[PDB]
Formats: structure tokens, C-alpha cells, sequence
């Protein structure tokens, strides 16, 4: 007559992935992309003070 | 008690008030000086649709508790591991919080479970975890005595043994169907908006209405009244005097079908072909049935009777049972036949039958009919084969006396007597009625005049031909009626009716 | 996470640490005989075995007291009742007459 | 139109009355309506049109999957944002507030049995309980009714259920005209195209795939053109007829097999055939005429190969009733037991839904799975049939059932013979004249051959006794080997 | 971002627009049936919804043919398989003997 055939229900697991804040944007965001123009200024101090020391 | 909207339930409120609230009413100085905790659980049980939700709700308002938090049984389950039980845990959070914060001056909380037996079966799968989770928290290591939990169920005899111990579910209460006084009070409460606002005529006497309605469940009375009012207003469409008179009430009363009442429709269908007394036996049979009905109604000790009717196939057995039933006037009537049960699974059939048995014990007065036995038992002679379990269900059922003063008559029918003795079941039955088929010509005469088969010439000639031809006439009524119709709608009565009728006997 | 505070004190103040107590209520729901039932996903074994590893592992403790309460002694897993883990087992049973008298006394 | 009157009379009556009596009495308005049916029926049309017809507010159309929101928790904010206007209008006026209708395309999409759960909680919270908003009416619809969460399925919530339907002749014809308008005006259909017969072709089709058909026939016309004759572009029936092969429906029809069961044709080789046919005609008349005989059962039995199914099918086809179907073992192959029982049950339920009906069951033993060794057989199916055959249909409805069999003695053994009203026997032919009739009807040999066959058989085989099937196949096989008698007579002789 | 160019050009020039074609090789990667569960981060839903918005309510963009290549039809949302969206489905099965000969011809 009868027996077993399909059984369980209460039993499962799940992993979990993750995205990230957008503002993050490219690494260049404050104190990163400005270092290009901040360097020309610093080269200006170096120079103007080279005039100073000479 | 009755100042609030609940009629007929009197003892229950005395008991509940005495046991539950007599320790929350007095000033805490006293009861603290007394040193007793509070009851922390309640189980009230009964048939559906009796007003259990209502009583549960009103209790909270009486105590000025917080708004009730509600949940229903089967929804608790989820299909992930341990969230089915997380939900059970969530419910007590706010009570915990307010207890820790305030202390002993916190305001009482209320929780309502619905259909408790749907999950909380005896333990020993998810089920054990659920039962466990509720136990460990209902009364745990940390004290929490500002809460109250209410339980609602139909089957008390299936809940796990541990929840019913003094400490978790102390007070057990039963809710039964309304009595006559209950019905009268129910009408009084329900028809208050109509009464003061003056849209009920003065002719309607609700006491008569109460008397007329028996085994009405207490919810459906609302259905009746709203239907009647809707009927009246729809009939109107004028704003002279919108009055509801008795005719609306009678109409709506006629329309509605209670759940615990007569199932007229299938019985009328059962006897569709009519009852004509073509011979002398019929009278006697019906007299027997009436006698037994009286014996059931009047006695005290014979609270149950089992009565069997049997005879040859096609003898028209079931119709007599339906007739006897319909001429009795009892409030509760149901019919079990193979027709309903067709297509179901085995477990389904046993469940159905057993439900149908248990319901009757509630009502004061009941008759219950079984259409055929070998068919239900799945008999087939080669081997032979049949289902043992259903047989045992029936065998056990036919001895169970009603649990209380309620009363029951059981009627059953079969055509296979011999098999039943070879089964060793015959001891179930106290008394027997026999239904043989016709063996005479004058009986043919009576039936054919009643059917008005043809004019007298045809009638006389056919009885003469069968007199001279068939000496030992013997058939049941089924073939007689169907053959008569066949001859009628066919040609030349001698050509077929006589020939068929010989070929059948 | 139940053991963190205990170990933390043990490492710092070696012997003098105060006693930590942890109570398990209903031990018999999660810690069954490992391997018998159809786990399906294989969670129960992990719970049991994690507890085994921590209770008396390669790193010693001498601070902790653990309590367990149940109705069905027999179903608990076999290895946990080894002395050194759950050493002393006690039976609570229905009281006789003198017990009942004492209960009445101390209740009222 | 019947739904058009049910909903009007039953549901939508309370709002008509002066609002004062409704507030005073306490009567509560019907709230929830579920339209359900297969895709493509145009349900969104009726849903909009009910609102427009009843002079209700302008609906909010919301898609099913669109309820699922990007942000966690914002779906529920949307659910609560929707009702603000109706709730405020109710606050301002109350009993005089206008009727607000909300239409939910693909309700099942999100309200399945954790955003999709909070939305359930959230709707359920506002829709009943603290609120008594009898102006927020809702009209949901779903193609798949089973996925609805049981939490919502209770009285007072979605109380009225409405069935949708599929195209009729004049409706499909009118939509055909509607689509063809622009082309028929501009003289670019060949006049030979008759629209009505195209409707007669398209039986299980809905408008969008009608457009598919039109575009396809056009594309074939294009194919004819491309390997400056644009003036000759005219869509001809052969484009449309050829295009019929590409598109496909999602329906099924079974009438065809009750037509293929008589593929071999009738030959009327003997008089008893005619007698039987007359009897069947008599019985169908009997059913049609008498108001009391609402259930008639016949049994047809005979030796294997005598020919039993074709006869019943012939009776049924000459009957001409609205509803005819067939149960044969062929359809039931490959399933498990619990599935055969359900299939049979469904078919029986489907036959009670028309004034006059005919039903035919084939070769009972195979349905019961009889084998004589044990004997073994499946009892449950047997008892299913036993109870089914004796059920009087619901009031005013009439059936006529014919069942064919070939193992009468076994049938006698199970004691089921009581279920039938009248029996018919079908013996196979035995006389050589009948062979001659069949033979001339088979026009396989010339006159001389058709005489020599009977001459040879008369002197070899007095008792003929073979089923017609064997005769037909024997003729067929003999036509290739040796057309002369010197094959067929012998082959019949081993078949004698 | 893919649809911008053709959109702009079309919007400007009306119907003169040159026909633009886009082909997704290996479509079944991400367009699984949107009415699905597993309840991770819902990006796998948003994506398909986006395409559908740009594909059905095109707002009169009639110079685009999107071609999908797959090995297994079944995986895909039925909500892409409907009129107005992926109408024609072409099955390409194993070659015959004559085609086998042409394949030799071309390879050799
Ligand atoms: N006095 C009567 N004698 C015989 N038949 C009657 C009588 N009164 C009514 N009937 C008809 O008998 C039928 C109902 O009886 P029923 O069909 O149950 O007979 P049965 O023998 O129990 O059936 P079965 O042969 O299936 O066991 C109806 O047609 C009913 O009208
Ligand atoms: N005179 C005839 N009567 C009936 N069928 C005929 C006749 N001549 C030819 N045939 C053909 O016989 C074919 C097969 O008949 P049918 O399917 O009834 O066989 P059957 O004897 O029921 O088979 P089985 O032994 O499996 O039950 C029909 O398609 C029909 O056209
Ligand atoms: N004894 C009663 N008195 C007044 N109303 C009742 C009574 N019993 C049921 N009702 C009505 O039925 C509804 C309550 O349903 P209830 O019967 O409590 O649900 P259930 O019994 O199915 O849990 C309310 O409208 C209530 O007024």
C-alpha cells in the first residue's frame, strides 16, 4: 500500500550579499582629486620660498 | 454584566469575574498584603460562531487595558528555520519593556490567540520547537505579572498536557448554544438602533420570533435582522414612515438556513417521486416509525436507539427513512450518503464522518440517517475487498451514548443482510423493519391508477393478460415505475409494458 | 557570545575572578542525539558540536557554572553527560505527605 | 449582461438610498470585488468601464509588480500614501463623500502567501477594523486565483466573485472588422477574402494574436513583392491561409477524436445495423421529449472487433446536442491513480452545465485495469464509476450515457450490472453475402473476382464468424501481395 | 544608458532615423523570471524592470531591434515572452545531411 514521498518544509538557509554607498563614487572625492591642483600650489610655495632662501 | 452587549451568558460572567478580576480590582495595598499573584491565562472553548471573539474583546475594555493584539493560529508558521517561532517571541516585547521601566504600576496588556490547537499538539519537526518556545516564556525565570493571554478553541482534548497546569492556563470555560432566553435577549440587544430611533412597527412581537427560531447560533440573528431591514427598505423604493413590519421578518426567517438545523432540501430531493400507498404495508411501516420516534422523545434512560431497515434491492428503502424523518419535527437533521463522499481521500472520509458525528452531541434533540453501508465500506465480492478502517469507525460510533442529557436517533439502511452477518456486525442494532417487494396484481392496479397510466380499457386488458400469463408476479417498485413511464412515452401498451414486465420478473 | 565575559576576566585576573552563571532553560529542544534525525540542512549538529568544543576544549576555564532543566532526560545527547561536562544529575519527583505539609507551611 | 445586472442589483443598491438612512440604520456597504479569468479577455476594459459607467471617481491604476519598491519600507509608505485623498474627503464630509475606486492590476504579483508581507499587513490594517470607510471601493483582478493570500480571503473582504469569458462569433467578427477597417477602405484586400470564414477559422483566438495574423498575411504579401510594382500590392486569401500555420493558441479541443473514431466509414452490410441505429434514435428522442426521464444509461456489448465505439459515436453525432465529449483510456495514460480519479471527476462535473448532454465511455475493463491472473484490478476507480453512474443531475438538466464493453461475464461477476437500464448486443457477421456487400463497397476486385471469392469460400468455410476489423485489414493487406483470390480466401480461412 | 543615442537621433530626425540594432549575447545571465524569491538584495529585479520600461512604453522609438542569444529558453521571464516584446522565437536545431555537406564545404 503506502510509504514515504516528499517531506520537510521548516528548514532553509540563505547567504547575503551587499552593495555600497553611491556618493563613494570614484576614489577621487575630497582630498583625492583636489591633490592635483593642491600640488601646483605647493610647488608654488616651494618656488616662492626658493626665491626667499636665495 | 448585561448592561454590555452580550445576552444569555450569565453564569460564565459570574465565574470569570470571581476567578479572574477579584484580584485586580482592590487597591494594591490590600492584595499585596495578601501576597497572591495574578492569573495569567484563560481558555474558553466552544463551537464556532457563538460570540467568543466578542466576549474576549469586551473584557479588555472593562479593565481599561491597552488595545488588544491579535493573531490567528496557522499564520504563525513560516517556512524558514526558527522564524515560525520568532513571531511567537515578538509578541511579549512591549510588555517586558513597560514592566522593566515602570514596574508594578504598568497598565495591563492583552493578547489573543485564535485556533490554538492548530499548532500546539501534544509533544513527544517544527511543532516541538513551537510548543517549547511558548512554554519557556509563558512562565520563565524572570517574573512578568502585568499580562493576560486568552485562548479560543473547539477541541480541548488535543492541547498538550503542560499548558493546562496551574500557572499557565488556569481557567477553563465552556460556551454552549443560546437557550430560548438567550435568543430573546439577543433580539433585545440587537434591535436597539431600530427601537429608540423609531423605525420598527408596534405589531412585531420578538418573543414569538425567538420562540420560532431554535438552534440559531447567535451570530446569524444579526444576519436575519439586517436582511429584514434591507428587505423593507428595498421594498419601499417614499419617506413617510420607514417601518419594518413582521412580513420582512417572516421572509428573512424563511430564507435563512441555520448551520445546526434541518437540512430539508436533500430530504425533499430524496422523496422526489411521491408517496402513494399502493398496499397495506406502507401504513404499518409508517406507524412503526412514529412509535419509535415517540419512544425516543418521551423516555429518560433510553437516550439512544439504533434502528435498521432492510430489504431486497430496489424495494424503495431509503424513501421510507426520509419520510419518517420529515414527519417528526426535530430540530437537527442531517444525511450522510455516498454522494457527498465521492472523490475524497480515505483520511478525508474518516474525518468527515467523525466530524458529522461529533456535531450532533451538542444539540438537545437529533436524528441522523445513513444511506447505504456496503457502498461506504467499499465492498466488492471477488476476493473480497473492503476498507477495514471505515468499518471500525462506524462500529465504534454506533455504541457511543451522548455525553450528556442530549438525545439521538440513528437510522440506517442496507440491502445485503447476509454479508452483515458474515461480517459479525449485526449486534449493533436493536430493531429491524423489513421491506419486501410486490407480489400481487391488485397492487399493480393501485399503482397504475395512481400514476394514471392509461384509460380503463388498457388497464383492464393488461391486468387480465398478466393474470393469465404471469402467475407468480414478483418485482420491486423501481422497475414498475420506470417501466410504466417507458410504456407511456412509447407506443402500444401491450407491445412493451406486458412484455417488459414479464421479462423483468 | 555567552562565554566572552568569563574568559575575558580569566585571562586578566587569573584565579580571583568572580563566578559566572549561565542558565539554559529546556535543554532538550536543540541538543538531540546527533546523527539520528533527518537534519536536512545540517544545523543541529553544528549547535551541539559548537557547545561541545567550547565547554571543555583545549583552553581551560575554571569559572563557569552551567545549569540545565528538562522533562525527558533520555533524549539529550550521550556525550554531554560525560562527567567533566554535566557531572551531577539530580531527580525531582512528586512529594510525599511531609513535603505537602511543608509546602502548605511555606506558602501561607 | 447577466453579471451587468447581478452586480448592479446585488452589490450596488445601498449607495442609491438617501445617505441619512444608511448612517442611522448601520448598514455597511459592499466593499470588495474580484474579477478573474484567463489572460487576454480584456478584463482591464471592464474594470475601467464599471467605474466610468457608475459615475465614480477617476481610478488609480497600479501595476502588480510595481508595488515592490526599491527602498526597504517605502512600499508600505506608498500603500498608505495612496488613500490620503479618500480618507481626507471622508473626514471633510463623511456620509456625503464621493465614491473612490482603486484598481489593482495583477494583485497576485505581490500579495502571495519581506516587503510582500508588510504590504499584506499594511493593507489589512487600514481596510477593516478602526476604519469604517464605505467609500473606498476596490476592484481587483487576477489571472491566477490560487496565489491569493488566505489572510485576505474572508467575508466582508472581496465578497463578490465574478467570472470573465472569451470571444463569441459576432464579437470576434466585429473586432476583425475594426482591425481591417483601414485596409478595406484603401482597396488593398482582394475582394475574394471573406471575413466570416476567417472568423470560422479562428476559434480560440484573442485580439492581439489576431493582429499577429493580420501582420503575418501582410508579411507574406511583402515576400511576394520583394525577391516598382507597389500598385499591385493586394493581400489575397492564400497569404492569410498560409499565415495561419505560424500563430498558435493556448486552448484545446476534443471534438476531433469523436470524429476520427468513425474514420473507416459505415457500410451498412446488414439489417441489424439499421435496427440498432433506429433504436438509438428512439432513445435520444426519448431523452429529448420526456421531462421526468432525466437520466438514461445504456450498455453496448459484443465480441472484440465487432465494432462498438463507432456505433455509439454515430448515434451521438446524429443527435446534435450542444455538449458531447468522450472518455477513452488513451487520454489517461501515464498518470498516477490520484490523477486519473481527479480527471474523471472533473469531466463528470463539466457535463452538468447545459440543458442537453451526451457522454460516452470506452472499454471499461481497461479503465478498471483488469488482468485475470490474480485477478488484479484497481477498486477505487471502479467504485468511483459505480457511484458516478447513478447520480441524478441537478434540477432541469439531463444526461445520456453510453458505455461500451467486451467482457460481459466479468461485468456480471462484479455485480455492477444493476447500474444499467438496458443492454444491446452486437454480433459480428457470419454469412458470405455480407462479405459480398462489404466487397462491392470496397471495390477491390472486379465482378468475376467478387464471385470467385464467394464460390471458393462457400466450399471451404460454412461458418464465417470474424470481426469486421479483421476483414478490413485483411483486404488491405491482400491488395498488395496478390490481388487474385489466391491470397485473400486463404487469409480469411485462417481467420475463419 | 544604451538607448540614449538612437533615442536622441530619432527624437531629432523623426522617421528618417537609421535603424539601430543591439544584441545581448547570453541573455539568460540576469533576466531570470522577475516574479521570483530568495529575497537577497533586489537588484536582480530592478534591472529587468528597467528594460521593460524602456522596451514597452518606448514613447514612439521605432528604430530598435534587440536580439537575444541563449542556450536554454525556459529560464527567462514569461513577461518578456508576449506580443510587443520578443515576438518571434527561432529554434535552430542540428543540421541535416545536406547542410552537413555544406559545412564540410565551408570548413574545407
Ligand atoms: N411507496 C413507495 N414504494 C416504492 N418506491 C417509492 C415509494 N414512494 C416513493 N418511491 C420512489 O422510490 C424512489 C426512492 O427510493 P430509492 O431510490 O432509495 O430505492 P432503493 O431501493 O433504496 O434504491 P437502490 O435500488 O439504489 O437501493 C423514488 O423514485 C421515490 O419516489
Ligand atoms: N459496419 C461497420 N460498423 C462499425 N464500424 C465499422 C463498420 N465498417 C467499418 N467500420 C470501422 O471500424 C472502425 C473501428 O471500429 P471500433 O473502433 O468500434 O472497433 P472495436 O471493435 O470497438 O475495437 P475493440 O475490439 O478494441 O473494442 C471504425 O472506425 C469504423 O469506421
Ligand atoms: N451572544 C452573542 N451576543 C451578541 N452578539 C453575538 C453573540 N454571539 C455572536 N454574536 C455576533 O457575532 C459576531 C461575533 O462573532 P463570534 O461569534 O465572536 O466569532 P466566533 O464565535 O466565530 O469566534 C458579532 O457581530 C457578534 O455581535
Amino acid at each position: 500500500e503506502v510509504e514515504a514521498a516528499i517531506s520537510d518544509v521548516g528548514g532553509q538557509q540563505i547567504f547575503s550579499q551587499a552593495l555600497l554607498n553611491a556618493n563613494r563614487r570614484g576614489e577621487a572625492k575630497t582630498a583625492l582629486a583636489e591633490v592635483q591642483a593642491r600640488h601646483q600650489e605647493l610647488l608654488k610655495l616651494e618656488k616662492s620660498m626658493a626665491e626667499l632662501t636665495q | 454584566f448585561e448592561d454590555l452587549g452580550v445576552g444569555g451568558l450569565d453564569k460564565e460572567f459570574t465565574k470569570i469575574f470571581r476567578r479572574a478580576f477579584a484580584s485586580r480590582i482592590f487597591p494594591p495595598s490590600v492584595i499585596e498584603k495578601l501576597g497572591i499573584s495574578h492569573v495569567k491565562g484563560l481558555l474558553l472553548y466552544g463551537p464556532p460562531g457563538t460570540g467568543k471573539t466578542l466576549i474576549a474583546r469586551k473584557i479588555g475594555t472593562m479593565l481599561n487595558a491597552k488595545e488588544p493584539k491579535i493573531v490567528n493560529g496557522p499564520e504563525i508558521l513560516s517556512k524558514y528555520v526558527g522564524s515560525s517561532e520568532e513571531n511567537i517571541r515578538n509578541l511579549f516585547k512591549d510588555a517586558e519593556a513597560e514592566y522593566r521601566a515602570k514596574g508594578e504600576e504598568s497598565s495591563l496588556h492583552i493578547i489573543i490567540f485564535d485556533e490554538l490547537d492548530s499548532v500546539f499538539k501534544q509533544r513527544g519537526g517544527v511543532g516541538d520547537n513551537v510548543v517549547n518556545q511558548l512554554l519557556a516564556k509563558m512562565d520563565g525565570v524572570d517574573q512578568l505579572n502585568n499580562i493576560l493571554v486568552i485562548g479560543m478553541t473547539n477541541r480541548k482534548d488535543l492541547i498538550d498536557s503542560a499548558l493546562l497546569r496551574p500557572g499557565r492556563f488556569e481557567v477553563q470555560v465552556e460556551i454552549h448554544l443560546p437557550d430560548e432566553k438567550g435568543r430573546l435577549q439577543i433580539f433585545d440587544i440587537q434591535t436597539k438602533k431600530m427601537r429608540e430611533n423609531n423605525m420598527m412597527s408596534d405589531d412585531v412581537n420578538l418573543a414569538e420570533l425567538a420562540a420560532l427560531t431554535k438552534n440559531f447560533s447567535g451570530a446569524e440573528i444579526e444576519g436575519l435582522v439586517k436582511s429584514a431591514s434591507s428587505f423593507a427598505i428595498n421594498k419601499t423604493v417614499d419617506i413617510a414612515k420607514l417601518k419594518v413590519t413582521r412580513e420582512d421578518f417572516l421572509n428573512a426567517l424563511n430564507d435563512v438556513t441555520p448551520a445546526f438545523g434541518i437540512s430539508e432540501e436533500d430530504l425533499k430531493t430524496c422523496v422526489e417521486g411521491g408517496m402513494m400507498l399502493y398496499s397495506e404495508r406502507v401504513n404499518s411501516i409508517l406507524k412503526n416509525g412514529a412509535r419509535y420516534v415517540r419512544q425516543v422523545r418521551e423516555s429518560d434512560k433510553s437516550r439512544l436507539v439504533s434502528l435498521l431497515i432492510h430489504g431486497p434491492a430496489g424495494s424503495g428503502k431509503t424513501a421510507l427513512a426520509a419520510e419518517i424523518a420529515l414527519k417528526s419535527g426535530f430540530p437537527f437533521i442531517r444525511l450522510i450518503s455516498p454522494n457527498e463522499l465521492s472523490g475524497m481521500s480515505e483520511s478525508a472520509k474518516i474525518a468527515y464522518i467523525d466530524n458529522t458525528f461529533r456535531d450532533a452531541y451538542k444539540s438537545p434533540l437529533n436524528i441522523l440517517v445513513i444511506d447505504s453501508l456496503e457502498t461506504l465500506v467499499d465492498w466488492v465480492p471477488i476476493g473480497p475487498r473492503f476498507s477495514n478502517n471505515i468499518l471500525q469507525m462506524l462500529k465504534v460510533a454506533l455504541k457511543r451514548k451522548p455525553p450528556q442529557d442530549r438525545r439521538l436517533l440513528i437510522m440506517t439502511t442496507t440491502s445485503a443482510y447476509s454479508v452483515l452477518q458474515q461480517m459479525d456486525i449485526l449486534s449493533c442494532f436493536d430493531n429491524e423493519i423489513a421491506v419486501p417487494n410486490m407480489t400481487n396484481l391488485d397492487e399493480l392496479n393501485n399503482v397504475m391508477i395512481e400514476s394514471n397510466f392509461l384509460d380503463d380499457a388498457g388497464r383492464v386488458k393488461v391486468i387480465n393478460e398478466l393474470s393469465r400469463s404471469c402467475p407468480n408476479f414478483n418485482v420491486g417498485i423501481k422497475k414498475t415505475l420506470t417501466n410504466i413511464e417507458t410504456a407511456r412515452h412509447d407506443e402500444d401498451p401491450v407491445n412493451e409494458l406486458v412484455e417488459l414486465m414479464t421479462q423483468s420478473a | 557570545n555567552l562565554f566572552k565575559d568569563a574568559e575575558a576576566e580569566y585571562r586578566a585576573k587569573g584565579e580571583e575572578s568572580s563566578l559566572h552563571i549561565i542558565i539554559f532553560d529546556e535543554l532538550d529542544s536543540v541538543f538531540k542525539q546527533r546523527g539520528s534525525r533527518g537534519d536536512g540542512t545540517g544545523v543541529g549538529d553544528n549547535v551541539v558540536n559548537q557547545l561541545l568544543a567550547k565547554m571543555d576544549g583545549v583552553d581551560q576555564l575554571n569559572n563557569i557554572l552551567v545549569i540545565g532543566m528538562t522533562n525527558r532526560k533520555d533524549l539529550i545527547d550521550s556525550a554531554l553527560l560525560r562527567p567533566g561536562r554535566f557531572e551531577v544529575q539530580v531527580e525531582i519527583h512528586l512529594p510525599d505527605e511531609k513535603g505537602r505539609l511543608q509546602i502548605f507551611d511555606i506558602q501561607t
